[PDB]
């Protein structure tokens, strides 16, 4: 599962929606960066749409002609809001007068065409249920059995572009709504703007205080050189923050480091715990600027995730996070995204065990033995799976020394496989 | 005449399957081995080796519920906290993957307490404390 704040003219506004294996334009992030998430083969993708406040749905009302005075019976509107030139053409059927042919356009090409007898309920049901109407909803104005008036190419109007303006207040809606939900990772939609990235960093720190250790993925802007890339990657020093360094090509677009971070997050989530992207090839056709050994070392030292064309294909140079500018108490393995998500999953499963031990167990020696034995059992199962080479889980005597009667602190420390 | 201490057997606290058991009187457990004695072809005293190990355990207590009959032959853990009071060095042992040899469905006499007896086998242990 991955979060996506797509800056898209298409998509449901102000709400999180999941997408199965089933937007399309290159200007809308639902496909421009929806592709970067989808191609990583994450099991499920959950999206959010960034839209300016002044933006609503386009609508279109239609009336009848069986009675000598026309009266509204059918209304049409976009499935999600947009100002796109989505037209509808309705023509009398050639064979039977009662039947009406309902034609829909994206811009001008025939998106849909079908004929229904004339009853309003079946017409709206055809315009809703049928697959070609993924871009449009029909709604009934009133119950009737009359024939509609003939119209041609009626654009659904009454809204604005979802890409009307990318702003901090517009951007923060995604994070505010993602507060409720939990994800393996969240990634910025390519806007390598310092205000947006820093607001996201503060938001993720808050969620960390809540125990929601969602993985944040980022990158510098196109104009950033190795100097600016490294400066901005060093500016963040969170275990959950990742700053992709280089721009990349997939087919046509010079995807910015922030944009490429979408595909890096998709790879990280799809890999899970077992797979690491330390030297994993990537589908990108090219990456620039080229990085030597010194440039690679400086970028990694600055917490930058580096993609380089040092072989036949683009290869992620290392699976590093912005915490690579480490501290002495934590080893360098702390500063690796696979290990970070592994630790967050451990924290989540131990939180589940905490829900399994709510207080019904007394805070005596016996309850301590019970809880630590349950944790030992879980880590032993992980060891049998081969994920853990060695672990030691024991009481957190320092925090348990000052712990009150109602609180209980423990700790764990486990080692994992290396890959060179 | 400096102090000594015997570990009185009423300090036991048995947790079977993660829930404390209150009515147990006696608990026994031990970790067997097949000796695999080999008589060498020239030397005149037998030689023994570890061989393969096997666990066995037993429990006695008062019947307070049908916990064990419900449990069946399903695997379960046992933890044994033998506390000491003169000094607080409790000896804690955990038995891994215990399994009842027989469900004590009914064991009752007319004019006596309804005691429960259990015996089985455990694949391994782990000395949690000492």
């Amino acid at each position: 599962r991955l979060a996506m704040p797509i800056r898209a003219n298409w998509g449901d506004v102000g709400k999180v929606v999941t997408i199965k294996n089933d937007g399309d334009d290159m200007n809308y992030s639902a496909f421009k960066l929806g592709k970067l998430a989808l191609l990583g083969n994450v099991k499920e993708l959950l999206l959010y749409r960034l839209v300016d406040g002044n933006q609503k749905k386009g609508t279109l009302t239609l009336k009848d002609t069986t009675e000598n005075s026309a009266k509204d019976v059918i209304k049409l509107e976009t499935k999600y809001p947009t100002a796109r030139n989505f037209n509808v053409t309705i023509k009398s059927n050639l064979v039977d007068s009662d039947k009406k042919d309902f034609i829909f356009f994206e811009n001008t090409k025939q998106l849909f065409s079908s004929s229904i007898k004339g009853t309003i309920d079946e017409i709206v049901l055809e315009i809703n249920s049928n697959l070609d109407n993924e871009y449009v909803i029909a709604t009934k104005v009133a119950d009737s059995d009359t024939i509609l008036a003939n119209v041609v190419n009626q654009a659904l109007e009454g809204g604005n572009d979802g890409c009307t303006s990318i702003t901090n207040e517009s951007y923060l809606k995604a994070l505010e709504e993602f507060e409720r939900y939990s994800f393996d990772s969240f990634v910025l939609d390519g806007v390598a703007d310092e205000a947006l990235q820093e607001t996201t960093k503060a938001w993720v720190a808050k969620n960390k205080e809540l125990g929601k250790d969602i993985l944040l993925f980022l990158g510098g802007k196109t104009e950033d050189n190795i100097k600016q890339i490294n400066d901005k990657s060093k500016s963040f020093n969170d275990e959950n923050i990742v700053n992709v360094g280089s721009s990349a090509y997939y087919e046509n677009i010079k995807y910015t480091p922030s944009e490429v971070a979408v595909y890096i997050a998709a790879l990280s989530v799809s890999k899970g715990i077992t797979g690491s992207i330390c030297n994993a090839k990537t589908i990108f056709e090219e990456v620039e600027p080229r990085l030597s050994q010194s440039e690679v070392k400086e970028c990694l030292k600055s917490g930058t995730l580096v993609l380089d064309f040092d072989d036949g294909d683009v290869i992620i140079v290392d699976d590093v996070n912005t915490f690579k500018k480490y501290v002495d108490d934590k080893n360098e393995a702390m500063g690796y995204i696979s290990n970070i998500m592994f630790i967050n999953t451990i924290n989540k499963d131990t939180s589940l065990k905490r829900k399994e031990f709510v207080g019904k167990i007394f805070n005596d020696a016996t309850g301590q033995t019970t809880v630590i034995c349950a944790l030992k059992k879980y880590f032993e199962e992980l060891m049998s799976q081969g994920i853990i080479s060695e672990f030691n889980v024991d009481i957190d005597t320092e925090l348990q020394a000052t712990a009150k009667a109602d609180e209980f602190y423990w700790k764990w420390d486990a080692v994992k496989v290396d890959v060179m | 005449i400096e102090e000594a201490s015997f570990l009185n057997g009423s300090d036991v606290v048995i947790l079977i399957d993660g829930v404390e058991e209150l009515y147990m009187e006696e608990i026994k457990a031990d970790f067997e081995q097949d000796e695999q004695s080999i008589k060498l072809l020239g030397c005149q005293n037998e030689i023994s080796r570890v061989g393969t190990t096997k666990g066995s355990f037993s429990l006695n207590g008062y019947k307070t519920d049908s916990k064990f009959a419900k449990l069946g032959f399903r695997s379960f853990e046992i933890i044994y906290n033998l506390s000491n009071s003169e000094t607080l060095g409790y000896e804690s042992i955990r038995l891994k993957n215990c399994r009842l040899k027989k469900l004590p469905l009914i064991n009752s006499k007319a004019g006596e307490i309804v005691k429960i007896e259990v015996e089985g086998s455990f694949r391994g242990y782990d000395l949690l404390n000492e």
